[PDB]
């Protein structure tokens, strides 16, 4: 279960 | 002489119904759980906070009123207007630390606590304010406020923004798995750039308040609050600290398969093959081949759903996977009867537009099959 | 050859919504989570149970129908089963040990339990049966339901009496404050004498069976088993082990203080009083006077609530405390538009009946003051 | 809170 590619986060 | 004053009682309900949703329930210290009436003059404000938010509601009284302040517990109060019969006016004075609650045949004797119990909001001048149709920042606001993170730490996560940029104002929300945006211009002038963090609890709160589908509201940002007012209204809420990231960086841009579609069957066919997909993930598989959508979902009991939707794409072959919950839920805020998808491969996050206009923008991260 | 037969959706749903609602959710053994279809001939029969209950459903099969048996988990099914579109055909058979369900783009399959794994209900022959208007039995259920005992102890008070004396069918529920009864007559011979305690869970599912306004049903009565069969739905339920007390010695005898009133006025005004009144125990006051109701309540923050109802009464002074709850209950299935009270001393129960008939009565326990 | 006279239970 991938995240949107937030900075920091994911 | 005494605070006194006549209400109708729809006249009064409206404003307290509001006032009271604000007010937290069995409050550690016994005023917080009250609200705030305050007459001046022939105007009846009544004030609710829970330390993060401030709802206050005006009436204009329309017979004598001898004026005064007070608080008395939001819920009994509201409790007892809503009960009392259609029409009939409704007579309110203090007497003693009491407030007296009459109308018709029915006497109602409430405990309250002095005004200044309760606590003032400490808000300082804007940084910049303006006027806005609250239909347009209802819409920001209700387009986007499902892809909230719903945890309560204060985090930039659990909050939406509001931007303003050239002309125009925009929403901005993201729990990490989705994101929502909505952008519509207004009188604000173009050399204005500012950003805030509205709590979800009170953004939330902010847009069941813009309910006049013709009215005008006022906001202003702060350094650490917001004002809406609306005549009837004045919202107040604090700010979420901190930074909200580039949310530009987020949006997906090379997506070379569309898929335009039925907003309503699409809806249907998510929903209806979710049944037998996993409980926890909630997965389902998109299988797009040309001019078709072919949907499938099952589960560790090896049950399995598959649907096939007809829907225009012209575009290469795609297997991706995705959790059904986020694509229903963008599919519920779509105002348009089709639906654009903007696919790149299975890995990538997908792009939702409305149909005809690409005013609110959704990205729907995918799960890896 | 196996099981495959073709029913629209709404000719399905209506009896599979029905059967589903008695299978309990997840349950130990998962044949118990399953609805048991059975063709034989031209008919359809789902089958639920939760060990206590046992709901059987039939539909005419229009078309074409090979035959068989097999159970198929009962909220999958449903759920697949309403989020169909209206009107749709839809394709049921059993190949391998799955169910394979079809209706129009959309293809399900759902993992079976042989019918042999279905509990077989160990029921005997009637000792009384008899058959009366749905609309009545459901009137029995309906008016009483309300005043039973709320707890699961395998004791009368958690469920209802049916009572057969004379001709006349009899239903009592108690849960030792209040009392609700009901009397009707039917086509039952007069010799005949006998009772049966139906459990609260399986009474309330009865009354939600007898919905044809205009129909009629069978009912059996058994030493252990009570049998209700419609022709569309045959409902099966254990009984409660024990005796019903002697409700007749309940019922108050000396009651001189007559108090005729508006039904609905009376419950807005003591739901309204009640807003007041202490959250634990709901007390109200009743103060008669002549031709005067005062209700009061009041609460440990010294709050108060007066109200005063016109009602009809000639009779002597009384001062009077009940719990709230139940007198909104009484006058929640009191059917006339004018409600009678039967008042003796404020120790003594209060006799509610409706305004025109005495066919059904409540009795209500006061409160020391 | 007196009970409605069953025989037992009150």
């Amino acid at each position: 279960v991938p995240t949107l590619p937030l900075v920091p986060x994911g | 002489g005494g605070m006194h004053f006549t209400i109708q009682r729809e006249a009064l309900l409206k404003p307290l119904q509001l006032v009271a949703g604000v007010v937290e329930r069995r409050q550690t210290l016994p005023v917080l759980s009250n609200v705030l009436l305050v007459v001046e003059g022939q105007q009846l404000s009544l004030t609710g906070t829970d330390l993060e938010v401030e709802l206050v509601g005006r009436v204009v009284l329309e017979d004598a009123a001898e004026p005064g302040e007070i608080t008395v517990p939001a819920r009994k109060l509201m409790d007892i207007c809503k009960s009392l019969p259609n029409d009939v006016l409704i007579d309110i004075r203090v007497e003693e630390q009491k407030l007296l609650v009459k109308a018709g045949r029915s006497r109602f004797t409430l405990s309250t606590l002095p005004a200044n119990d309760f606590p003032t909001v400490e808000e300082g001048p804007g940084s910049l304010n303006f006027s806005i149709a609250q239909s347009k920042l209802r819409r920001l606001i209700d387009r986007t406020s499902f892809a909230m993170a719903q945890q309560d730490v204060r985090y930039y996560l659990n909050g939406m923004l509001l931007e303003v940029n050239g002309g125009t104002l925009r929403s901005v929300a993201t729990d990490g798995h989705r994101l929502a945006m909505c952008s519509l211009d207004a009188q604000i002038p173009s050399q204005d750039r500012h950003q805030v963090i509205v709590p979800r609890k009170g953004i939330l709160e902010l847009a069941r308040l813009l309910t006049e589908q013709d009215g005008e509201v006022g906001i202003v940002l702060g350094q650490h609050h917001i004002r809406a007012t609306t005549g009837e209204f004045t919202f107040t809420s604090k700010l979420v600290d901190g930074k909200f990231p580039d949310y530009e960086r987020v949006l997906p841009r090379g997506g070379d398969k569309l898929v335009v579609g039925d907003r309503q069957q699409l809806r249907e066919a998510f929903s209806r093959t979710a049944i037998l997909s996993n409980e926890k993930y909630r997965g389902i598989r998109l299988q797009l081949s040309n001019g078709l959508l072919k949907i499938q979902a099952n589960n560790p009991e090896q049950e399995e759903a598959e649907e096939e939707v007809q829907v225009e794409y012209n575009g290469g072959n795609l297997e991706i996977g995705f959790n059904v919950s986020y694509l229903l839920d963008v599919l519920g805020v779509i105002g348009t009867e089709q639906v654009r998808f903007i696919l790149s491969d299975s890995n990538s996050s997908a792009l939702v537009h409305e149909a005809d206009n690409d005013d609110s923008a959704y990205v729907v991260m995918p799960m890896r099959l």
